[PDB]
């Protein structure tokens, strides 16, 4: 059976090399061209260049030429794709794709996994939780509590409400990309205004790439 | 620089007008199997004029390209492509083993095996009809007396140099004198007048003395030769005006 | 060339959708040089369409392909709810693959709501310190289509505002939030600071 | 060590496809010819092509040439037999064989262990054990137990006694195909008149691709 | 169609008479890395007498 | 420029070794004549040379 085997995800920084892997079974891997294709967070499929596993036989991009060089082994039947001196645009996902049995030899009728690098160099900042103090002054309608997260690098960021529980009334929003280029969401929860702390009302802020478990009531 | 070219049957013709002659950007290329002008040579075209320049485009078995010659004969010479004994221009064939080739068989590709009679040279027979070898009146399907006259290639990767599909361009130029609009980047200069200096409009070098008589060119006319076949006028391809050539003391 | 395709499409299932394709170069070999690519959310794209007047094997053949001049169709009979993805047109004519835009699936909106107008002050333990945030959520608008905008005792105010306008679920309505940063004694200054969501009407 | 092992026992119906192989190890699988030696039962050998593991040069027998393909995986040192529309007459000993150190191109001296393939319109079906009581209305000479097995489409079929026990004295028969495309063997024992039912005398049929075990004495 | 020929020293010359003069077959084996005519050209090898 | 010479390359890129030899075939005194061997010097008679 044919499929084609991409390395795992690559977590580094500008201005260092990286060399991922794209290995290919069940097929002659001497007569199918492979290539790689970008593919931006949120934007379209970027083709970069494509080589030939008999001989050397490199066609890049125009826009590619010299940002990226691909290579393979045709002794262990493995592609790759080196970078040198990465910058902070270049995290987006890449795939490498074959020709089919049928159609031109650039159709790249089969696909892989996908490896998602990411670089973004930047300064990871540690998440400050600031608790929305609910309209004390005006119960008038519905009581809302929340807890502010502000001053964070990494987008993924989950809360939770007592380990889990209120499933209802909670929603979260997506944060946004300020100009110092750390993000800032908000989530609350519409409770009765004469429930006011019924267990806990206690917000629960994950941060994963930092490491940071901050519980703080309101 | 495409992907799949025509078939050998419907070999496709590409106009080419009004156009710079830079063959520059084709020396960069792969080795070329067989590069051969058979009017002039490859290290001249910059320097000269074409008035009407074809490009043809057709993809053979690779060991075939000896066929496309003037006075050859075979199948492609006979059935599909024919060049005249007349030919003026240059032929390009470079391997593509990797690009019209696939493993496990390409048949995109047809090169009328039967045919009635022989082609004549730059026509194209694209009649897909049953060739009727018999007696019988063939009624359009395979029998012991008719069969398919286009035939599939097994273009394969997997056989050697000579077998492997190799992409052929036939560069078919007119480089008769005549009005033409492809002549490259030469650059021009100013026109003078009663003074023996030299001339180069369309490729024509020498050395003459402009006079500007009163002869009426047509507009399909640019040259003009005497009794000894030396050009004495000719028309100058920017402004309008009739310049003779005639020798110097 | 680069290609051109809708930012979107809409369709209910059952009925029929067609995706342009406009700037497809040509050759010497031929006009069929277009492709479909479908790639859903968190996997690798699959060739669903190419070589219009033909399909590869496995794809049903709700799929279909057509080409007019320079302008290329995709046309799908049957729409599901595991239609939903991007669809890309490639142009393979000048030795050269070339993607376009993308197209997001999706089926038909829903009719409009109201926004929320969900204002916090600023919290106690931001406020004491060297800092000052309003946050102002709304929620609950079909249209993704809102402009923020501060005032501060009737004076427009637009320092430091950030706004957009993402997707809270599958309940086909948007969101929004706006962040305003300021000084702790600029709060002090002045009274509480109202949020104008500025969607139809004064609101 | 050079050798060359094969897949196990394909049988199937007319009408589906069929992808043997025959891996070689040992060796350098780059330069040796790799064929295959078609035997029917009770005829000689026939040839029907050969392939290289370089490149796929492929010379077809002239009875063979668009009736069965070849082809072989240079990454795994594997050649393959692959077949479309199997007919009736297809049911054969197929080897696969290699050139040697010294000889021809094509004089095959190495061979492999051999896949026997059959193929029948008839399905599979659980095999009816029928005790064949002995003569017991004329006990001269010595008594002969055994039991009958009838109406099973797969050839390979394992008959024992107590589970394994009583060695001496049982003969197993082959089967015969009958017009019906199912076969019938019979097993019994020589055993003495005055022993008739020493401990058990206890017939034991086993049948793998159908997963019946039917234990009847007699 | 030959599996092993001579040897360089011991070339083994095969006269050839009374048959067909079909040269078209050829050019479906194997390809040749020097096919050099001396006397006539390559196309007129199944045409003329020998 | 540099040259990209690398063994992965194929036919076309690969480095190889040219070796021009101009000779000079113009009569005048040589000294890089073939090896060969010198004979005998006869006269006065109608021969070789």
């Amino acid at each position: 059976q044919m499929q084609l085997v991409q390395s795992g995800a690559e977590v580094k920084k500008p201005g260092e090399s990286l060399k991922i892997s794209c290995k290919g079974s069940g097929y002659t891997f001497s007569y199918y061209w492979i290539g790689w294709v970008r593919q931006m967070p949120g934007k379209g499929l970027e083709w970069m260049g494509i080589i030939y596993p008999g001989d050397s036989d490199t066609r890049y991009s125009p826009s590619f030429q010299g940002q990226v060089t691909i290579s393979a082994d045709k002794s262990i039947s493995t592609a790759y794709l080196h970078w040198s001196s990465l910058k902070a645009s270049d995290t987006a996902m890449y795939y490498c794709a074959r020709q089919g049995d049928l159609g031109d030899w650039i159709l790249l009728g089969y696909w892989g996994q996908g490896t998602l690098v990411t670089v973004s160099s930047a300064s990871t900042k540690g998440p400050s939780v600031f608790p929305l103090a609910p309209s004390s002054k005006s119960t008038s309608g519905t009581a809302a509590l929340g807890c502010l997260v502000k001053d964070y690098f990494p987008e993924p960021v989950t809360v939770s409400w007592n380990s889990g529980a209120l499933t209802s009334g909670v929603h979260t929003f997506p944060a946004v990309l300020q100009s110092s280029g750390l993000y800032s969401l908000s989530s609350v929860v519409t409770v009765p205004s004469s429930s006011l702390g019924t267990q806990t009302y206690i917000c629960n802020v994950n941060h994963k790439p930092s490491n940071t478990k901050v519980d703080k009531k309101v | 620089n495409a992907t799949t070219f025509a078939s050998v049957y419907a070999w496709n013709r590409k106009r080419i007008s009004n156009c710079v002659a830079d063959y520059s950007v084709i020396y960069n290329f792969a080795p070329f199997f067989a590069f051969k002008c058979y009017g002039v040579s490859p290290t001249k075209l910059n320097d000269l004029c074409f008035t009407n320049v074809y490009a043809d485009s057709f993809v053979i078995r690779g060991n075939e390209v000896s066929q496309i010659a003037p006075g050859q004969t075979g199948n492609i010479a006979d059935y599909n492509y024919k060049l005249p004994d007349d030919f003026t221009g240059c032929v390009i064939a470079w391997n593509s083993n990797k690009l019209d080739s696939k493993p496990s068989g390409n048949y995109n590709y047809l090169y009328r095996l039967l045919r009635k009679s022989k082609l004549k040279p730059f026509e194209r027979d694209i009649s897909t009809e049953i060739y009727q070898a018999g007696n019988k009146p063939c009624n359009g399907v395979a029998g012991p007396n008719c069969y398919s006259p286009l035939q599939s290639y097994g273009f394969r990767p997997t056989y050697g140099v000579g077998h492997q599909p190799y992409r052929v361009v036939v560069l078919s130029f007119e480089l008769l004198h005549a009005p033409a609009t492809v002549c490259g980047p030469k650059k021009s200069t100013n026109l003078v007048k009663n003074k023996c200096v030299n001339f180069n409009f369309n490729g024509l070098t020498g050395t003459g003395v402009l006079t500007e008589s009163n002869k009426k060119f047509l507009p399909f006319q640019q040259f003009g030769r005497d009794i000894a076949d030396t050009t004495d006028a000719v028309r100058d391809p920017q402004t309008l005006e009739i310049l003779d050539i005639t020798p110097c003391s | 060339s680069a290609l051109t395709q809708p930012p979107s499409a809409s369709g209910s299932p059952g009925q029929s959708v067609t995706i342009s394709c406009t700037g497809a170069s040509s050759d010497v070999g031929g006009y069929n040089y277009v492709s479909w690519y479908q790639q859903h959310p968190g996997k690798a794209p699959k060739l669903m369409i190419y070589e219009v007047n033909k399909r590869p094997s496995g794809v049903p053949d709700r799929f279909s392909g057509s080409k007019s001049g320079n302008t290329a169709s995709l046309t799908i009979s049957g729409l599901q709810a595991d239609d939903e993805a991007d669809y890309y047109c490639c142009s393979y004519a000048l030795s050269r693959v070339v993607f376009g835009g993308g197209t997001m699936l999706t089926v038909l909106g829903q009719p409009k709501a109201a926004p929320s107008v969900t204002l916090f002050p600023p919290s106690s333990e931001e406020l004491q310190a060297n800092k000052a945030t309003l946050v102002c959520l709304i929620s609950d608008f079909y249209p993704g289509a809102v402009t923020v905008a501060w005032k501060a005792d009737s004076s427009p105010v637009k320092a430091g505002v950030e706004t957009t306008t993402p997707s809270k679920q599958s309940n086909n309505k948007y969101a929004a939030s706006s962040y305003l940063s300021l000084t702790p004694e600029q709060w002090k200054s002045h009274r509480s600071y109202s949020c104008q969501v500025t969607h139809e009407g004064s609101t």
